[PDB]
RNA sequence: UUUU
């Protein structure tokens, strides 16, 4: 064992009294062996890449473990985000008995994405997912508009007994995608990513089991056109139900509009109950009864069903004529005289009602990422994946998942190339139900790492899941980067190890128990 | 076993320690580390317990201290 | 002599579940055993940085997380250096030709250990003596800046006739937006060291020039801009 | 005998290392443009060594004045096929306002026939700022659709490395710089293909003309996104025109408010949702007004009842765009969203650590050397990511981005650092000689000339490369010119 | 350490090396279809060996006329997931001229429900030209979300070996051939997804219907991109209607001028800035004039006020595109701009030095072994580059490209080199048998059948893989058939 | 400033916004007789450490604080003070 | 020759196993597999 | 023969030539080339 | 020469490393890093 | 008094 120190001046370099570089490659404390001498970062990384969560509390973590030891980057910033989320049933399913032996299903999709952690959707009833059930789900994640306003980890209904939420990574997510203040870095790599899905259940009714399995997915940049004078858009009205109030009376539709600018929707005529986004595009969260009517000044011209509907200075008024305990009829109304009203049939907790709109707004082009939603099937995973593991939640105090450089044999640098609006496709799934404009999740997807899911099944309303995640990303900062000030030399190539790792990983199942954490 | 993983990987890295990292050897070392081949007591498993008896036991004991 | 210490992830006696415990591990401390002390590089490094923030790096003394004042005060902390390098230039009157045997400028710098902001420039083309009026006109200015970020580009800015100033920020910290919609910063902070080298970028011969430098402390005693509702009084400025 | 790499490796190694010293040190030997990774059956390796003397914009390459005035010049080398780098400039010693840089970029994102710019000739995008595009000749030389029409399937930069000699008389060496490699990757934002009518837009960048009435006469660069190129020419007024070469419509012209040039529509055009002009109709362009910072332009269509256009454009600022719609058919082409390597001295120094700054006097210039900075191994950029270089940057809003196939049309070498060299406070009277020793390895699909010297790929020599790669991650890639 | 590699990793070796011979030499050991890069935690490796009997477009299969006449036939092999390869033939041994060339291309990109040529069967495309497609059964089988649907998250060809056995009676056992590998990466040119309306194009190719009065009849295959598959049936006249399995609208018909076909519009249509049909109109397409050379057609609908439509199409070459707008919606689905591997025996030599050529008499055909040429490692080729590729090539004018989701839609191996083999002096009395040992390895995401076969990705056999692409490298991907 | 009327001051929340290290000395460095043609490259080195909270895009770069080395610190302090904070731009 | 390539490999692969895997050895083997008979 | 950067190659390339060829070893040379060292 | 400060910073620091580090002992060092007792 |  010993420490190494490289010079600012390369053998012979003759710098002035203030020239050179401004950095000083932090010393090399590479440990020694009969055949290799990996640096604590190289080493720590190995363990971290292998048993992220464990290796840390295992004491084996150390040095620049958030950096990959394949001496590729001349300089790179890096770190780990260990966000810990507590997933737990969405419906406050009121029971009268002292023992509401209710159970619920829940599943998580992990995407080695820059800002995104993982996705999750549960079913209050332990019912499995139906095709159309599943589909709505999907088409929802594609239709999510101002997605950023969801990272709060908040639960969201999309189906009847189904809700779903998305969890970002505290900081990377804390890096905006607007031209003003925050823009990502030139690129990166998912240095290693693991998650423990602690089975937090009353050691009374610890029933339940879960299946985990890694599935690789590569995105497809099915890009959106850059429009000029006018732009095509989609008016979305996903009808839903008031988590508490009477279906046959009140509805809870989410109403957004693809390329139209975010404009405050205040309920004017009706009873009340709205919650508008803050995203760049126009979307709304509102619950109410029939008579009720929300309003807002249309930021820009809007066409529809051919004939123009609104103009910059117009005022759109959205209401709902009928509210069956499950279906919903609504109306959209323009100031602009000569325009006609818009109406459409939806079905709360079901697919969205689309309305090929057109917005008089210049439209920046941005790709949408066609990503195959990993086997979400109670038992599909179980089939297309042999390296999947599974035990009861009781035994495996939860699930431990370790992603890995799945797609590329080596560690490329997933950069801006595959960045954009996540839009998940799947079998049996119809895209016609896919919303237009730049909506859905938006992030740089580490095309190298293994995507992966884990469904929990047969657990208790009482049992909750603490998802301790350890995300290790490394990338190169460019400008305005609120991080560039942390980058140093990139890990040195100690492939010796690296390979080993790769073997293990390959040799291994990226799934384990929250007791092997 | 808290970090049974890194522990596992830890051992394999260990071997790599001396073993001249020949992808050929590395292979063996990997294969080995998992426990697939060439293993000895350099192996371990489920140390914890299913509450069934963990619970039941401490229930059996409370007063049965006569022994 | 060398040494490497490792603070266990647990505490003596703590029985810890697998899954849980501490999520962060402690980066190993490397100490340079000395006949009297054994600081960690994050110290020395610092030490040096703190002492000669540039020559310490040019030299090869900037070791480890030197951007952390070794005084066991914080449990957790964020350290980071910023090495922005702006080339403050003479301002522009016009392509108004320029003879070597002619024009030159006066330019001064004021550096404050301010978190985001780096330093404030100020120069006078025709080379001027800071007259009282000139001063005030200046100060009054810096103050009356509305969206101060507007010039964070480190771009020259006139105010007095033939007088221009500019603001240079810590490119990465300036980068961290304040009171924005969903944006905010750190809890506390403390300059761990800060130096600046105003390299004299001058022709080998027209090396003409003289500078003075000195450290003078300044502490901000705050005055408030009261909140309000129906209407908040304020004022509209218009400089020429 | 540990290993014996063939010259073509060594020569390579040394080059992908010190592409100047390699040659200079005669260390460059063998067919060195081929990366000894041994990945190709056959491959055409090549090394373009352009030596362009980037002189100050408003300067006489002839009787240079020993001015003593200054100027900023930033070079942003990109590992692109037939694109060496871009040169940013600034006669007046002024910083890069957001306004400024935002103007810059948009200019590069809306450069109609970027080919018309291959001359690397200077172009004023902002009052005191200019830009220009220097290319890797030989490649650029191979005419895109060509006459002998040589077409290269896929390639890969084997080594960029270029030195920016600080050509300056001891009298005036006042200068300092700083380089740094920042990796960049293109996200193919695709331009759709339409049928009878494909959308596009009309750009008009106005500015003053050199040695011309800064308020009486102004020059603009009028162009049209999917519009087939057509010839223009002053019809009535003070002369001043420069037609395009490209397949789309664009033109540079000088003149007063009285001056009027015109051309005949190559095809139907709608504007402001109105049939502006059809095939025949002869369109005219003039200036209702002309000042020193603004210009009212207005295009009159020969079409009957064809309402004309009127537009305000602050010369020196952006490009005032008029969405358009031409009756031509369009092939869907790819625009490439690309981050813009930190354009500011500080932006660079704080986010990039492996940068290296120097006083020109001491460091006889600058010498950057890129390297496979993305793929840990030399993949092979091909069709994979080729298109219209359309950049963004923090601050820049695409609100002012051209709807048409614009920008720098090339293939970005997926895996390879794109670098930036900023030269601050350089003597008006001084220039930057830029000798780049760029090399690439590619494959030929169709041609009549290139596929001749196409040979076998380099012999897979790990250790060599291995090391090469070590040294890179290891180095700065930015050195005193005195080190090339 | 012996450098002991899994007996299955060895299988892969020879397979990769000699995908055909390896089987014959019994050297085909273990699950040789998995790549020993020790990458995948798990995976499915498959290898289809589909055999195709290539007959001369006109010549029978039944009776073999010993014409002592010839025909040029070439094949282009792509490391596409289900697409085995494409083959084109000239019944006169003729050269591929530009137009012919471009027409050929043109066609491939405007192949509407390409699945309609899943059948090896030919398809005239030019005066004396035919072409067809060869799918890889088992994969092609993978119905893209139909009734029976399985899926793969990504894959990578583990090797491809095609051997075009020269099946020709020794009698006129004559002619020669040239094979060569050309690596090509595709670019994703996107076909924007739309809502209320979707732009498109109504293509209508035209060409003599073998066995019908040349000047009288004409076999034509007209389609309409976004327009949902419509069931066309002859309405009035001389028979000749072959419909499509396809998802969009396309049909191949033949007949007298006066012959009429008609179908109901499953969605509103627009043409020439005008409306054409409602989701219920009765569209009528027929021909006006039929020349052994040219052909005029025209379609109309029951739409009250629906103008008629008319254009011409010189029989045998190209399609009559019609900018159209459909009343249905499009998906993001993009095409894949793909360079077209030297189709002329010319360039192939002039571009690929590691190409080979022998006479079909001695070299019992031609055997080519595809190999990872793109990147130095076996990267995974997933979704990222999947789509209806439309080949581009010098000379080929994009103008001729359709507008909807056309062409062979499939995934392209972001690694393996594509290869083309041109046979020239073949005798019509000869048929080229095509043994195709092609084996990919991918991962499953959803399916009911494939999953059960996924095991572990082959262990990292670094040593072998090493030499593997080392050999393939220094080796011509082409070979004498008899050497398989 | 000594001789400045706070009358010229702008009302509302304008001026450069920011947190001030209520610890470090501020400095000033005036230059005169600098030929217009001469310029000044200001290579800075601002080190700093804080405690992140929420939304911080840096919390990741956070971890264990520096250990107490007043054993050394001391020197540094009494050292600085020992000398000016001003030196030659050829001694860095 | 019954898959010349095949055998041509067996030889190259044969040598391989029964000999160190020097990343540089290999080359000479792959090279011997056909042309330069390595010493 | 002015290349410093170049010298910094032939120096390591120099070693490599008679070096064990271990990629671990390569790291060694690759640092030596930069003229690094084991501090104390 | 470049790093003139870090020079004493070393002399100082270094010296410390051996001396009986003490406020007094220390001061003396900080003083030796430049001064002379006359 | 000790099992887990
Ligand atoms: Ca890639």
């Amino acid at each position: 064992q010993a420490t190494i120190l490289k010079p600012q001046l390369l053998p012979g370099e003759s710098v002035a009294p203030s020239g050179g570089r401004g950095t000083m490659d932090p010393p090399v404390h590479e440990i020694c062996a009969q055949s290799i001498d990996p640096s604590e970062g190289a080493v720590g990384w190995f363990y971290k890449y292998m048993d992220p969560a464990g290796a840390v509390e295992s004491g084996k973590a150390l040095g620049e473990f958030s950096k990959v030891p394949d001496g590729l980057l001349r300089y790179s910033v890096d770190a780990e985000q260990r966000p810990i989320v507590t997933i737990e049933c969405p419906t406050v399913s009121e029971s009268d008995l002292p023992l509401d032996g209710k159970l619920w299903r829940v599943s998580f999709i992990s995407f080695p994405a820059f800002r995104l952690n993982f996705i999750a959707l549960a079913n209050i009833n332990n019912e499995a997912l139906t095709l159309e059930t599943r589909n709505t789900f999907i088409q929802t994640l594609n239709n999510i508009t101002n997605w950023r306003d969801l990272g709060t980890g908040q639960w969201a209904q999309f189906a009847p007994g189904w809700y779903y939420s998305i969890y970002v990574l505290p900081n990377t997510y804390a890096m905006a995608e607007i031209g003003d203040r925050t823009d990502s870095v030139t690129q990166f790599r998912k240095v290693y990513k693991g998650i423990t899905f602690e089975f937090n259940a009353p050691t009374l009714i610890d029933q339940g089991w879960w299946v985990g399995a890694h599935i690789p997915v590569k995105p497809q940049s099915e890009t959106i056109p850059a429009a000029e004078r006018f732009s095509a858009g989609s008016m979305t009205v996903s009808a839903s139900n008031a988590i508490f109030q009477p279906s046959n009376t009140v509805a809870r539709i989410v109403w957004s509009i693809t390329p139209l600018p975010v404009a405050t929707v205040a309920l004017t005529t009706g009873t009340g109950g709205t919650n508008n986004t803050s995203g760049k595009f126009f979307s709304v969260e509102i619950d109410g009864n029939v008579n009720s009517v929300w309003t807002f000044t249309a930021p820009a011209s809007i066409l529809a069903e051919g004939e123009p509907f609104a103009e910059e200075g117009d005022t759109t008024s959205f209401s709902m004529t009928t509210i069956t305990a499950d279906t919903v009829v609504y109306s959209v109304s323009s100031s602009l005289t000569g325009s006609s009203v818009i109406v459409r049939g939806v079905t709360k907790g079901s697919g969205v009602s689309i309305t090929p709109v057109t917005v008089g707004i210049d439209t920046e082009a941005v790709n949408r990422l066609s990503i195959e939603m990993p086997a979400l099937t109670t038992e599909e995973v179980t089939t297309n994946v042999p390296k999947y593991e599974q035990f009861l939640c009781k035994e495996s105090g939860g699930a431990y998942i370790v992603h890995y450089k799945m797609n590329n044999p080596v560690f490329e640098m997933t950069g801006e190339e595959n960045f954009g609006g996540f839009q998940f496709h799947y079998p049996g799934y119809d895209p016609e139900n896919n919303a237009l404009g730049l909506r859905g999740i938006v992030d740089t997807f580490e095309n190298n790492f293994s995507s992966a899911v884990v469904h929990f099944w047969g657990i208790s309303q009482s049992a909750t899941i603490v998802c301790k995640t350890y995300d290790g990303w490394e990338g190169t900062t460019n400008a305005g980067s609120t991080v560039g000030q942390f980058a140093h030399t990139g890990a040195e190539e100690e492939d010796e190890v690296v390979q080993l790792a790769n073997r293990l990983q390959m040799e291994l199942t990226g799934v384990y128990q929250a007791d092997d954490n | 076993f808290a970090g049974t993983v890194s522990a596992l990987a830890s051992i394999g890295l260990g071997l790599l320690g001396k073993s001249s990292a020949t992808p050929s050897v590395i292979k063996g070392i990997a294969q080995q580390a998992v426990g697939a081949v060439q293993a000895n007591p350099g192996i371990l498993e489920g140390a914890v317990k299913a509450i069934g008896s963990v619970g039941a036991r401490l229930v059996g004991s409370i007063k049965a201290r006569r022994a | 002599e060398q040494a490497t210490i490792l603070k266990p992830q647990l505490l003596p006696g703590e029985s810890v579940a697998p899954s849980g415990g501490r999520g962060t591990m402690d980066p190993p401390v490397h100490e340079i055993c000395a006949q009297s002390i054994d600081p960690s590089e994050g110290a020395v490094g610092w030490f040096y940085k703190y002492m000669d923030p540039a020559g310490a790096v040019e030299s090869g003394k900037a070791l480890g997380e030197f951007s952390k004042v070794p005084d066991g005060l914080l449990r957790y902390s964020v350290d980071a250096e910023q090495r922005p390098i702006v080339t403050i230039e003479c301002p522009t009157v016009s392509e108004s030709d320029l003879p070597l045997d002619g024009k030159l400028w006066r330019v001064s710098f004021i550096s404050f250990p301010a978190f985001r902001l780096n330093f404030i420039a100020l120069a006078n083309i025709n080379n001027e003596a800071l007259t009282l009026e000139t001063r005030n006109t200046f100060i009054q200015t810096l103050n009356n800046i509305t969206n101060w970020r507007d010039l964070g580009t480190g771009q020259w800015a006139q105010f007095a006739p033939g007088w221009y100033y500019s603001i240079y920020v810590l490119p990465n910290t300036y980068a961290m937006a304040e009171i924005g919609d969903r944006t905010d910063s750190v809890t506390q902070f403390r300059k761990v060291y800060k130096g600046i080298t105003f390299e004299f970028n001058a022709p080998t011969l027209i090396d003409q020039g003289w500078w003075v430098g000195a450290h003078i402390p300044v502490k901000p005693q705050s005055e408030t801009i009261p909140a309000a509702e129906r209407f908040s009084a304020g004022s509209m400025t218009v400089s020429a």
